[PDB]
């Protein structure tokens, strides 16, 4: 009745049975890079 | 004379108790720290 030839293993990104798939995946949102910097400080008590 | 003795003992420079500083969270040590007697601790959780 039906034949479904599908990829796997090293063919993960490949499907070979034409089902007419219109699937268009979205794009990964760019996350803001958050580098952490801890330089030394002179005392803010110098102000007082 | 007594206050100058305090300033000489604790080395009250312009920026606090020498390199040691005291803030809201707790001690911030801008110098090395070698202790003669055994210390104690509760956790040591280094920052990521």
């Amino acid at each position: 009745t039906s034949i479904a030839i599908t990829g796997s293993g090293s063919c993960r990104h490949l499907q070979f049975i034409p089902v007419a798939p219109p699937g268009i995946p979205s794009s990964v949102t760019p996350p803001t890079e958050v580098p952490d910097r801890d330089p030394e400080k002179s005392s803010e008590d110098d102000v007082y | 004379a007594m206050t100058i003795w305090i300033l000489k003992v604790m080395n009250f420079t312009i920026d606090g108790m020498g390199n040691l500083r005291i803030t809201e969270k707790g001690l911030k040590l801008e110098g090395d720290s070698e202790f003669l007697q055994p210390l104690y601790a509760k956790e040591i959780q280094s920052r990521p």
